[PDB]
């Protein structure tokens, strides 16, 4: 069982008989969100000096993420009224790329690769797109379903796929996600797993059994990668997403 | 949308030679003259911490260290708890 | 797959859209302007 | 099974510690001295001037 | 119950179909880039004719994910 | 420390809230048709064995 | 020359001290961030932005 | 903007077929 | 019918691994439509709706594949 | 019982043929990135989210084929 | 369990065919760095960790075919 | 069991198939490498290096599928 | 309201604290001796399935 590092183990506990108070509890899960709440908030109240102008070293981390977000939203939406999404559309981001770090610390969990978390997430921004398109345009809301100008006589066809794409849209944006983190904790988990037994045999293959250490360490160093380009993807296609459900096209 | 970018731009530009002295002068009597009110330190077992690790000149990441240590040390004793 | 269905998603889903909510309040209202301020009075001193 | 996963974490860390810790602050020291130097050049060479 | 084992295979072979879905996905944003970089001022042009030709590549390889999930949940 | 801004944030995102609280009904009743599974039906951490009920167990 | 006569800590100035001196600052902050500007306007000419990309 | 049969210039005739398999 | 039953569903799977050419095809018109009015700005009116032709014209083998694939999982 | 996850075991086998369409996916637009920056050196900044975007959103369809393939290996 | 077992070699098997994606991949993201290097020597700094970052990616999805191939044969 | 050891023979018969991958891509490669050398000849030197680089990565995937083939051979 | 007085508790009345103390570890091992028997090792609301093991059922 390589995957048994997804457990989620009840810790503190509570529990009754009138009323079924077993959803909130302190858990794995649960701690692991009070530890990114307060990274998140570790990463902006104490990483600012006594409110400095000039931004200390730390500063320039959480200058550059805003900037970098800023740009990209400003680019995607960019109508005549973009920032009134951009808090959405950066704590989409902040959740994503430290619950994507912490995880890569070795005895610790992926908040990321939780399926029915990402995946509720998913519908939720789905959703809320479409019933803010509905309320913002009307009935001319379904005037995103025509691409163009386009032949009559082969318009249903291209509504029916494209209708099937929309609402594909509300589980592939994070299963997506949920798919990237999960398939790369588990690639590190069984290579660790092959590459221990392998070291357990005759004392030749502790010499030079130096090359599945370091395939092992470039595979982290590939992971970091991947964990923060998904960062970046999520945020990316919800900046799109708003683009399609805001502006018809 | 037009009238929120001229919002902004108003705001960049502002409003109002004398434009520049009634502001400047009057904006520098009151900046505080030798960095006064410095408050080097204080005692709250966090700003001891936030002096010799986040604050200005020592800005080192360090802390980044210690936080995976923390982790490390967490789960492995979570692990040794429930399945060891 | 076993682990990721068992009776715990209530449990998921509560903490995350209270996560949710409290970053979006949180950022949105506290940190995003706390580096605003910082914009606006580097811009200022810049214009004098 | 997971300690070779620390030791590979471990030598992650001794290799960001040794490579991208320096450049990072070589980065972030340029950033910093290009903020306060025309913070405080635009600043002085205004209030020189001052019919 | 052959049949609910010879579904698995069913549900394992349908998925074969997002070979063309990936490189269909590929070869649009391939030609999107080539077509940006060769006359720079023509992304917000030929932009949405791009989104257009995934949106419908990703539906005709989704057919087969959705035959898959019709197998393996019906 | 730090001032707080009174930004607008349920004047622009009630959708997203009203489709939240959408999802996290269906998922309560997603989560209890599942938990009476016959793989989930004698696993001692649900939340029907802390008020009265026992043991169907006739599997 | 007043100006050079009040010393100048620019290196430790506090963005809490620029809300006392100012409180324009303060309104122009909380209308721009009101109207949704999140934008500076004039900002990224002279200062770097430093996104990644 | 269609033109069908020379007749008004329908909207975006996108609900009518969602409207026929829908009811099916 | 075990048999019979279990090998609706084998030729069901079996029967879209052909619709991929409509995935490879859709995208190779489109590719050529990005990469025409690349060059030339002021073609797109007469070539994209005869880009949507093609793109039903390839979608049609897809769509029977996948009718195929019903028949043989419905009847 | 061995048949039911002896065929399990087949068609998680199966269902991972999917990733030699992201592999090639990631390449040719990797490879339309190389060759996009290299005749045009100033577009980087205005081509490099589309590569980030068409990457990710390519791989997306290897990863449903890896999901149904979990789905059968755990489940 | 020889019925199993025996699939799982099987399905070892059937998981290897998903590394010509990367074969082919990785050569066309090195390719398309040659054309561009001869067209413009100068864009080798700014052109080969973008080759590089391909590699990796197309690697990664290689590795996840891999990974399904090693869960078959022990675990 | 001969039964297992069989299915073990055609699990190491099926696994082969991925190095089809590394032989058309190592030949990319050093197809590019020839039409970058007749485009510019004096960059041979600088480029080679990452041909035998791309021919190392390439043969690197068929190896993997080579060592899957091995252990459904003598293991 | 009261004034509290000190009145001697603890110099008078130790032997009865002591064998408070030893029949509230000897019914803690008698209550751990007994929450294992034949009767009551499924009785879903005992303190062992909220730590670990579940459900060892032959009997």
């Amino acid at each position: 069982s390589p995957l048994d590092q997804f457990e989620i183990r009840t810790l503190f506990g509570l529990q009754s008989s009138f009323i079924d108070l077993s959803c909130l509890n302190l858990t794995t899960f649960s701690l692991y969100t009070i530890i990114v709440l307060l990274v998140i908030t570790s990463l902006y109240t104490l990483t600012n000096n006594n409110n400095k102008i000039i931004g200390s070293r730390w500063l320039i981390s959480q200058e550059a993420i805003y900037d970098t977000i800023m740009n990209m939203t400003k680019g995607q939406i960019g109508g005549k009224n973009w920032g009134l999404y951009f808090p959405m559309i950066f704590t989409l981001f902040m959740f994503i790329f430290i619950a994507n770090l912490i995880s890569m610390i070795p005895y610790s969990f992926a908040l990321s690769a939780h399926l029915v978390f990402i995946i509720s997430l998913s519908i939720v921004i789905w959703l809320g797109n479409t019933i803010l398109g509905l309320y913002k345009h009307g009935w001319v809301f379904f005037s995103l379903f025509v691409p163009a100008g386009t032949p009559l006589p082969l318009v249903p066809l291209l509504v029916i796929i494209e209708t099937l794409s929309y609402f594909a849209r509300a589980i592939s944006l994070g299963l997506r996600l949920g798919s990237n983190i999960l398939a790369g904790h588990l690639l590190m988990v069984i290579l660790a797993g092959l590459t221990f037994n392998f070291m357990l045999i005759n004392l030749f293959t502790l010499v030079f059994g130096f090359v599945p250490l370091a395939m092992i360490l470039a595979i982290m160093m590939l992971e970091f990668a991947i964990g923060i380009i998904q960062g970046y993807v999520w945020a990316i296609l919800t900046a799109s997403y708003l683009k399609d459900a805001v502006y018809l096209h | 949308v037009s009238t929120l970018i001229p919002p902004k731009v108003v705001s960049s530009k502002n409003i109002g030679p004398n434009a520049k002295r009634i502001a400047n002068v009057v904006h520098f009597y009151k900046s505080l003259p030798q960095g006064p009110a410095p408050a080097i330190k204080a005692n709250t077992r966090l700003a001891r911490y936030k002096a010799k690790y986040f604050d200005g000149d020592n800005a080192s990441g360090k802390p980044l260290w210690h936080f995976a240590l923390g982790i490390i040390a967490f789960g492995y004793s979570m692990e040794y708890y429930f399945h060891l | 797959m076993p682990q990721l269905v068992p009776f715990y998603f209530m449990n998921q889903l509560t903490y995350g859209f209270l996560l949710m909510i409290t970053l979006l309040i949180l950022f949105s209202q506290f940190f995003l302007p706390m580096i605003l301020r910082l914009y606006v009075s580097r811009l200022f001193i810049s214009k004098l | 099974d997971e300690s070779i996963l620390l030791l590979t974490f471990l030598g992650f860390t001794g290799l960001v510690a040794k490579y991208l810790a320096p450049a990072y602050k070589d980065f972030a020291d340029a950033r910093m001295k290009k903020v306060s130097d025309v913070l405080n050049a635009s600043r002085n060479k205004h209030v020189e001037a001052v019919d | 119950q052959l049949v609910l084992a010879a579904k698995y295979i069913g549900a394992g072979i349908s998925t074969i179909g997002l070979l063309g879905a990936g490189i269909g996905i590929a070869i649009v944003f391939a030609a999107l880039i080539n077509g940006v970089s060769r006359n720079p001022s023509i992304k917000d042009t030929v932009f949405p004719m791009a989104i257009l030709g995934f949106a419908l590549s990703e539906a005709t390889g989704l057919f087969c994910l959705m035959v898959s999930f019709l197998l393996l949940f019906g | 420390m730090l001032k707080r801004f009174p930004t607008p944030i349920l004047k622009v995102y009630w959708p997203f809230f009203v489709a939240g609280a959408a999802v996290y009904y269906g998922m309560s009743k997603a989560a209890d048709l599942s938990s009476n599974t016959k793989e989930f039906i004698n696993d001692p951490r649900n939340p029907r064995f802390a008020k009265g009920g026992k043991f169907v167990e006739v599997d | 020359l007043d100006n050079i006569q009040s010393a100048r800590p620019f290196d430790e100035l506090t963005v809490d001290d620029l809300t006392k001196i100012k409180p324009e600052i303060d309104a122009k902050v909380e209308e721009m961030v009101k109207k949704g500007k999140w934008d500076v306007p004039g900002y990224k000419d002279r200062f770097g932005n430093l996104n990644v990309m | 903007y269609h033109f069908m049969g020379k007749a008004i210039p329908p909207h975006q005739l996108a609900i009518g077929t969602l409207g026929l398999l829908g009811l099916l």
